[PDB]
């Protein structure tokens, strides 16, 4: 319905690799920050 | 050969080529109908086109503009298909010494009003039937018949246009079509036939062709960024396949191995053996050579591979002879020139001895020295595209303009190394004793370098190289000449394109091969012993292809102006909507054809738009029909979309039957049709916003009841409505009579008051017939309270009319042309595909 | 496509505890909270994509 | 990037090294194109997508008062998707132009062809990210303009 997503040219079409949503990215960002800071703490005194 | 997908697409092209849209009938399509009343002198005449097209397609909203466009295309295809018929074998009678037409071929039906007529009306219609005549006319010195019949104007326009097209076909087009294909057969060594035009009944037969032979080449070239697609489909449809042959091995035995104790790099490479990759690479080299400019050779070195010095120096010295990449065209990028020249410089110094004194040039540029007793200057053989030195085309005529070519987009004859492509080649004997400048200077330098063996070898295989180039010029100047070749100005622009460093034109496709591959290229010769199967069908393919491209051209041209005519229903859309709409309503084959190009480079709306303004269109019947059909569809009122609707209260007439006989003799009917729209003072325009605020105040319905007490007219919105025609013998149902052209609801949720008001998008028109019995009171229909009617719609076109007896056949003002029942017609369009390919003599 | 009309019913009482206009500085004055705002912005405004 | 511009597999072209030991201090090739413009400095910003363009802009009042900005990646506005301005080949931006000119200057051609084909996909990807940033993320929790500029 939105005109930006309608397509007529077979140059921008291919198989979908993966999907994503808000909560998964949010929890992943929190986990990666937490892992980074804990590795920082653990590798040293 | 070809990848199977494009072969399937071209098969579908040929399948679409072999269909016919026209029809041949005995009686034209029925255009008018008569409905008899209780009136014995007046009937209801209805042109059946309007009701026929009143029942097609589904409804509309401004919420679905792409659906609206899809519907519009369906309607224009409806009108295009309605009239595509040709009259033949028309029946007739004979009386009063004159041939007389049939009431059926008149196109109108009145056969259910005769038995209620009187003597005078029957006599008058008999005399009027006797009035109709036939005229023994002529067209292109052929007997035809002309008479008077009836047809609606939109169908009559297309019928007249097709008559003009068939007259033009029967006048001039077929002769020049035959001449042009015969010129093509002369130049391309192809034999065609004219047998089907030469039977003993040829003189009195009318021909039909759907496809014009001239395929204005500019229309195929005008396609933006399609050069790579044209190239790949050209080599798909036209490139033939042969076999690879080696010369007599005694030549290499005595030339490069005259001595046995010693050996040279060439003698080591003459014992080499092929693998599959080198055969593929030689195929790539020959493919590049058959298409100069567009296909350019490059080099690769596999990571798992290591080159040999003998391999590379032989590669340089031999590839200086194989290639023509200078002058006015080119074959290789500058990097190829640099590798070849440095390999040559290495080969010219591996055995540097006292008996040869070499004057080294001061410059750091490689290949800068003088060699030999004459001190021949080797600085000449730099590879510069400007002067062309170092290639075969150096100091040689390559491009000329000899005679008017069949394809005006391809005027060029290409002649490599001074050979001419008009003489058939006897490959076992041709090539013994001709020479040009580059080869002589090369052998003179080789002797000046003291290399006897290579000179003997190359002199021995000089005819072998010539028979190579002979077959090459045959395959280039004989088979490949078609509309798919690169244009003349573009071909001129190739060298500035390569040397400048920009890409305003199409970037030529680039190809890469191996070093040792060139030696195997020079020792395997290509022979076209079997020609491609789809050669004799190319002109057919162009005429069809050009036709659907012109179809899409006119579709874009007129579909562009949709929004300016109707701003209030296409409000939110974009050219992309009708772009995808016509992509929905076109065959798949041309879609794949552009798919092979536009997938590889982006395209946008402007590109299509500027492509519209190119005036290139291909003469063809479908183009004529569709152009005059869209020109017949300028008025949308003839498309059952209107806005002249009104919710207005009126009263049904319920007359007094004070005389049954006089009232029955007249035909009285009801219709809510409006002859003309009313004055603006009784009409107040309503939108969604005024209705929304009317509901917001809480005085919506009361205002409407007040206005209807005021006896006014209401135009609910400007959004075009869909209309339906109806006929009845009794009263219509309450739903269609008392109904409102809007919707209004109001509910409550969570302590909040919610409401919605819509406008009806579907409406209908109807006609009401009154039937009266003899044993009825004069005030039988008289009621204490007359009924109310709501719908009032307006039309310009006199869709339905009450007509007296003598005025029924006043519609006889259409001129119809027929051919004799003793004539005959055949199709000739597919007969274009026949033809045989004259295989050249070979040894 | 449904629209609201501010008709008041004669036997209804409306009660509210919020003012819908908002002051962002009250949000952003919280000490050491930029990471919280960023992550919950990710959790809120990000649509489903691929 | 310097080491990619230095390691090469065809026949050698000439290089003239500059004074300092900073990378990209040299000139190369037949047209003597200077790669020193491709070094990164935060105050200037040469050598990336935001170089030689305008990256952030201010418009009509926004629903939220703490942030009015609209982000403009590589100088392209999302309205180019609904109503584009230039043709298919005419689409470009400055750093992309300089990258293409440097690569064709370095004698490297096939990579230039791949990238010139690639460019519209890149631009439409950044057009979609512009739409996401300017439309979807508008909330009270967006970074206010003062801190973003600070």
């Amino acid at each position: 319905q939105r005109p930006e997503r309608i397509k007529t040219t077979p140059y921008l079409e291919g198989d979908v690799l993966s999907s994503d949503s808000g909560p998964l990215l949010s929890v992943f960002a929190l986990q990666e920050i937490m892992q980074k800071v804990r590795q920082v703490q653990a590798d040293y005194m | 050969f070809t990848v199977p997908d494009v072969q399937k697409i071209l098969d579908d092209i040929k399948a679409l080529a072999a269909e016919q849209v026209y029809k041949i009938v005995k009686v034209p399509s029925i255009s008018f109908r008569h409905i008899v009343m209780q009136s014995r002198d007046r009937v209801l005449r209805v042109d059946t086109y309007y009701e026929e097209m009143s029942q097609v397609g589904d409804v509309i909203t401004e919420d679905e503009p792409e659906k609206f466009y899809s519907t519009i295309i369906k309607k224009v295809r409806f009108i295009r298909g309605k009239g595509s018929f040709i009259l033949h074998d028309i029946p007739t009678r004979d009386h009063r010494g004159m041939e007389v037409a049939e009431p059926e071929v008149l196109g109108v039906e009145f056969k259910n009003v005769l038995p209620v007529l009187t003597a005078e009306h029957r006599a008058m219609i008999q005399n009027a039937l006797d009035g109709s005549i036939i005229e023994n006319g002529n067209v292109a010195t052929r007997d035809v018949d002309v008479f008077i019949g009836a047809c609606s104007e939109p169908v009559y326009r297309i019928y007249n246009r097709l008559q003009g097209y068939i007259e033009a076909v029967q006048l001039q087009e077929l002769r020049n079509s035959i001449g042009w294909l015969e010129r093509l057969g002369h130049r391309k060594r192809i034999t065609y036939s004219q047998e089907v035009l030469t039977d003993f009944r040829r003189q009195d037969t009318i021909w039909v062709l759907a496809l014009q032979l001239p395929v204005n080449p500019q229309v195929v070239w005008d396609v933006p960024r399609s050069s790579i697609a044209n190239l790949i489909m050209n080599i798909a449809t036209c490139l033939p396949t042969g076999e690879y042959i080696a010369p007599n091995p005694r030549i290499s035995s005595i030339t490069l191995t005259q001595r046995i104790t010693t050996t040279g790099p060439f003698a080591i490479l003459t014992g080499s053996t092929p693998t599959a990759q080198q055969l593929n690479d030689v195929r790539k080299i020959y493919l590049a050579l058959m298409f100069p400019g567009q296909i350019i050779l490059d080099l690769k070195i596999d990571p798992g591979e290591r080159m040999d010095p003998a391999v590379r120096m032989v590669a340089g010295v031999v590839g200086h002879l194989l290639f023509t990449a200078g002058g006015r065209f080119t074959n290789l990028t500058q990097n190829m020139a640099r590798q070849l020249d440095i390999a040559l410089n290495d080969y010219l110094l591996y055995m540097y001895n006292t008996r040869v004194q070499v004057n080294y040039g001061p410059t750091g540029e490689p290949l800068d020295f003088q060699i030999g007793r004459n001190q021949y200057d080797c600085n000449v053989f730099r590879a510069d595209f400007a002067t062309g030195t170092g290639y075969n085309g150096w100091a040689t005529i390559d491009v000329e303009y000899r005679e008017p070519a069949p394809y005006v987009h391809a005027q060029r004859y290409i002649r490599y190394c001074g050979i001419d492509s008009r003489e058939l080649i006897n490959p076992t004997t041709y090539g013994i004793g001709m020479t040009y400048h580059c080869y002589n200077e090369m052998l003179r330098m080789l002797v000046a370098a003291g290399k006897d063996s290579e000179a003997a070898y190359f002199r021995s295989m000089l005819p072998f190289h010539m028979v190579r180039f002979a077959r090459i010029n045959q395959i280039i100047n004989e088979d490949l000449h078609s509309v798919f070749s690169l244009p003349d100005d573009m071909f001129n622009a190739l060298l500035p394109d390569l040397i400048a460093g920009a890409h305003q034109n199409a970037d030529p496709v680039v190809l890469d091969v191996s070093w040792i591959s060139l030696w195997f290229a020079f020792n395997r010769s290509f022979e076209p012993t079997h020609r491609n199967e789809m050669l004799e069908v190319a002109p057919l393919i162009e005429s069809v292809y050009a036709s659907e491209l012109s179809v899409m051209k006119v579709d874009m041209r007129h579909l562009s102006l949709m929004q300016r005519r109707f701003p209030d229903v296409l409000i939110q859309a974009r050219p992309s909507h009708f772009w995808k709409a016509v992509l929905n309503d076109s065959p798949e084959a041309v879609k794949a054809v552009m798919n092979l190009s536009h997938s590889h480079n982006f395209i946008n709306i402007r590109d299509m738009m500027r492509w519209v303004m190119l005036p290139s269109l291909q003469p063809s019947l479908k183009l004529a029909l569709e152009e005059e059909a869209w020109a017949a569809a300028n008025d949308f009122e003839d498309l059952m979309l209107t806005d002249q609707v009104y919710m207005h209260r009126d009263m049904l007439p319920e007359p007094r039957l004070d005389d049954i006989e006089r009232f029955r003799q007249e035909g009285f009917y009801y219709t809510n049709m409006l002859e003309a729209p009313p004055e603006i003072d009784r009409v107040v325009q309503y939108t969604y916003e005024i209705a929304r605020l009317q509901a917001n105040m809480g005085q919506f319905r009361a205002a409407l009841r007040r206005i209807m007490d005021d006896d006014d007219w209401v135009r609910f919105g400007g959004v075009l409505r869909t209309v339906r025609v109806k006929f009845y013998d009794a009263r219509p149902p309450d739903d269609v009579l008392q109904g409102l052209p809007f919707s209004y609801d109001t509910n409550e949720r969570g302590g909040l008051a919610y409401a919605t008001i819509k406008y009806a998008t579907e409406t209908t028109i109807f006609y009401l017939i009154y039937n009266v019995e003899f044993s009825n009171t004069p005030d039988s229909l008289v009621l204490i309270n007359p009924t109310y009617t709501m719908t009032k719609v307006f039309i310009n076109k006199r869709i339905v009319e009450r007509v007296r007896v003598g005025q029924i056949l006043a519609v006889l003002n259409r001129r119809f042309v027929a051919y004799k029942g003793k004539m005959r017609i055949m199709d000739i369009t597919q007969s274009l595909k026949m033809g045989t390919k004259l295989a050249a003599p070979t040894v």
